[PDB]
């Protein structure tokens, strides 16, 4: 059971274009090296054996080499298909994966939309006061998000979480929730998130008080 | 120990992987 | 065409037993070695359990011998794992794979386990309200265990929509839905989010009301 | 598996070398 040392984590790329993966052996597996796709939903499916031999029906810009410790797999004319988990497997001392590699498209850079929303009937009734912010359909991948009311910031309390890449535009969306006891939401007026890209100096600003549009 | 098998299965396995030793399912 | 299924999966209390079963077509199943291979929620993939084409070897690793077995039944091209004593590391999506040589070359589609002490909880819906366009959301709110689905006007909206994934804490689930739709048509025109939380067997219709 | 293909038969040392680690 061997350690292999797949890189890198992540990587982008364009349509059309081409990509290259390496995993490293803590001993030599001369030569028994396996490669997978792994797209959300599905099961892996197995593309390359014996470090560079096709598994039948695999297209041909698929390919692996390496010999030793040291070993590649490369996407020729990247198609919108090839996006997903790609791994590794040694199975020359019993069998042992890599970390995986995911692969992503390269994008246009684009600023995010950003949506404020107050808590509604139904929560306050309950007990609660939930203030959600939305960040949607922007590239690249990282953002960051504050939260202001009445005039200051406001850093516990909150929770965020971060959309796969859209397969719809390549973009990615984030939603942010500051969640509150329900007694201090009719504490305070001013409710605001202001959201920070690398597509501007100045953060947008969404913000609602004692009447919402 | 005695041995299971009339071809002296695990005996010849050590002769041939030693010491690395052996998985059920050949790579080949 | 080569098919292989996993069913079985489940949701089951720490210390807890659970048999999942693989269902084999399209080739000689008694030819063939199979294991059981889990992706954890980190996204690494486990080799979990190995029976031989006959099933007269077996092999389990240590963080899972003693706990797990594996069996087959070559007459219904049935594989099978019996697992015991269950611990929340084992909460993984669990996969069926065909082992003609070593590596792997057919995978199922898996099969979900859950290992958790919490609650079984319906989820609080709550509407979302906040130009040419829109935006509009629900927040699904205090559920176990995942899934939910969450369709907008009975699915029949489709691109303004995306959901964020569901964030754990304090034992629950919160996660919550968009959609973007055209500024005509709302709020001349009602849009409501559909949840599904089918462990509670619930489904919930919020409309979407302005300001 | 090594027992169905190796154990009712003698296999060969090539044959047997494909399943060492």
């Amino acid at each position: 059971d061997i350690q292999m040392t797949q890189s890198p984590s992540s990587l982008s790329a364009s349509l059309g274009g081409r990509v290259t993966i390496t995993c490293k052996a803590s001993q030599d597996i001369n030569k028994y090296l396996a490669w997978y796709q792994h797209k959300p939903g599905k099961g892996p499916r197995l593309l390359i054996h014996y470090t560079s031999t096709l598994q039948p029906g695999i297209p041909s810009r698929f390919s692996g080499s390496g010999s030793g410790r040291d070993y590649s797999f490369s996407i020729s004319n990247l198609e919108p298909e090839d996006v997903a988990t790609y791994y590794c497997l040694q199975y020359d001392s019993l069998l042992s994966f890599g970390a995986g590699t995911k692969l992503e498209l390269k994008r246009a850079d684009a600023a995010p939309t950003v949506s404020i929303f107050p808590p509604s009937s139904e929560q306050l009734t309950s007990g609660g006061a939930s203030v959600v912010c939305f960040l949607n359909n922007f590239y690249p991948k990282d953002i960051n998000v504050k939260w202001k009311i009445d005039g200051s910031e406001r850093q516990n309390g909150v929770l965020n979480s971060w959309t796969d890449q859209d397969s719809k535009d390549s973009t990615y969306s984030m939603s942010s929730t500051l969640t509150l006891t329900k007694d201090e939401y009719e504490r305070h007026n001013s409710y605001t998130c202001e959201a920070t890209h690398k597509t501007s100096t100045s953060p947008i600003v969404k913000s609602f008080n004692r009447n919402e549009c | 120990n005695q041995h299971l098998c009339g071809s002296h299965l695990v005996e010849a396995l050590y002769l041939v992987c030693g010491e690395r030793g052996f998985f059920y399912t050949p790579k080949t | 065409e080569v098919q292989l299924v996993e069913s079985g999966g489940g949701l089951v209390k720490p210390g807890g037993s659970l048999k999942l079963s693989c269902t084999a077509s399209g080739f000689a199943f008694s030819d063939y070695d199979m294991s059981w291979v889990r992706q954890t929620p980190e996204k690494r993939l486990e080799w979990v359990a190995f029976i031989s084409n006959g099933g007269y070897s077996t092999y389990y690793p240590d963080t899972v011998k003693g706990r797990f077995t594996i069996s087959r039944d070559n007459a219904e091209n049935t594989l099978y794992l019996q697992m015991s004593s269950l611990k929340s590391e084992d909460t993984a999506i669990y996969y069926c794979a065909r082992q003609g040589l070593r590596y792997f070359d057919y995978w199922g589609l898996g099969t979900t386990l859950t290992v958790s002490s919490a609650k079984t909880t319906p989820p609080s819906v709550y509407p979302l309200a906040p130009n040419s366009m829109v935006t509009l959301g629900c927040l699904v709110k205090g559920y176990f265990p995942e899934p939910v689905t969450v369709t907008w006007n009975s699915g029949s909206l489709s691109s303004g929509v995306h959901t964020f994934p569901a964030v754990l804490q304090s034992d629950l689930y919160t996660l919550s839905s968009s959609v973007t739709v055209p500024s005509s048509t709302w709020p001349s025109e009602t849009v409501t989010c559909n949840v599904a939380h089918p462990a509670s067997s619930t489904k919930v219709d919020k409309k979407i009301v302005p300001r | 598996g090594i027992v169905e293909q190796c154990c009712t038969s003698i296999c060969s040392l090539y044959q047997l070398e494909n399943y060492c680690n």
